[PDB]
């Protein structure tokens, strides 16, 4: 393996945390970012998040934010090929590569975090994960089948990354539109046929919705039924209608 | 919005090649080819992102090249898919 390779892995995913940030930046600004190979190198690096332990991704981000000062270009391919990342993760969307997803997902939620993207792309995401491959009426599809609830962890993911900025101004009511619009695809995955007495749907993945909601909102309710949340939609909906102008 | 996506293109194409299938190319400030960077090996594709200057050229390259099969060696099939860049900073 060639030693610049050995060296970008090595700074990335053993000597970055918390308390070497600033060693490992200096380290970072003096690489040949005009060799072609190693710029493509490092910003691979990143995008492969997943090598680095989860409570130190956030570490990644901050770094990449003291980095963009000298090589912007390299902050830019970095959030695009997340995104990318994100997207086809949904098109495979096989089980052994769910550590990776999340790692990448929370990944975008620390970008935020460190001013790398703004809120819109952080919204962009988190309505791809309640509608991206889904079936407007509610019915499974290839790349939402019945038993498959991991659209569920991964907004949630999202919501306890970066969530509690958006309880202000615009992004507060960007927020409670996005989590009704989160509630009735809760629903429409717990009226499937396959929950039944003998076969319940999961109450850890209802827990993790319920704890991620009431963290964000303390006095949100939480819809008990489709009906319900149908309703809240429609209500949503009407409010869009007349700000649209389409009738009225 | 003027930042657009080209992707799920085959992992052995390069930018030339795909130039080849665009032309005649609209007005852009920008034009990159990326590729062999995800997390999820062995599932390899390849896309590209342009920076259009007029609005009205857009809405006609998706027209022309949303669905447009291109191919590798083998003969496979590999419809391209073409929309907005979920992040507009252009590099």
């Amino acid at each position: 393996r060639p030693p610049l390779q050995e060296y970008v892995r090595k700074l990335l995913y053993k000597d970055l945390s918390k308390v070497t940030t600033e060693k490992v930046l200096r380290q970072m600004r003096k690489l040949p970012w005009q060799d072609q190979e190693v710029k493509d190198y490092v910003i691979c690096c990143m995008i492969n998040i997943w090598n680095v332990k989860y409570n130190s991704i956030h570490c990644v981000a901050n770094l990449l934010a003291g980095l963009v000062l000298y090589q912007e270009d390299v902050g830019i391919h970095v959030v695009d090929g997340v995104l990318e990342d994100i997207r086809l993760g949904m098109e495979v969307n096989q089980p052994k590569f769910n550590q990776r997803r999340i790692s990448s997902a929370k990944f975008l939620g620390e970008l935020y975090n460190y001013r790398m993207v703004e809120s819109a792309v952080i919204f962009r995401t988190l309505y791809s994960f309640t509608s991206f491959g889904v079936n407007p009426d509610g019915s499974p599809s290839s790349l939402d089948p019945p038993e498959h609830l991991f659209r569920i962890r991964l907004v949630c993911t999202i919501l306890d990354t970066c969530g509690q900025y958006f309880d202000r101004g615009s992004s507060k009511r960007k927020l409670d539109c996005f989590l009704v619009y989160f509630q009735r695809y809760v629903w429409w995955k717990k009226s499937l046929e396959v929950w039944t007495k003998d076969h319940p749907f999961p109450i850890d993945i209802d827990y993790m919705i319920s704890d991620t909601l009431e963290l964000l909102r303390p006095k949100i309710k939480l819809c008990n039924s489709l009906e319900e949340s149908i309703r809240q939609v429609q209500d949503l909906e009407r409010e869009f209608l007349i700000k649209l102008g389409l009738v009225n | 919005l003027s930042k657009v996506v080209i992707r799920r293109l085959p992992p052995t194409l390069t930018k030339e090649q795909l130039q080849e299938h665009l032309q005649p190319m609209p007005e852009h400030d920008y034009f990159e080819f990326f590729s062999n960077d995800t997390s999820l090996y062995p599932h390899m594709y390849a896309r590209a992102y342009i920076n259009f200057k007029n609005q009205e050229d857009i809405i006609l390259f998706r027209d022309r090249f949303d669905g447009y099969v291109f191919l590798d060696n083998k003969g496979q099939e590999y419809p391209a898919i073409v929309e907005f860049a979920p992040f507009q900073k252009a590099a």
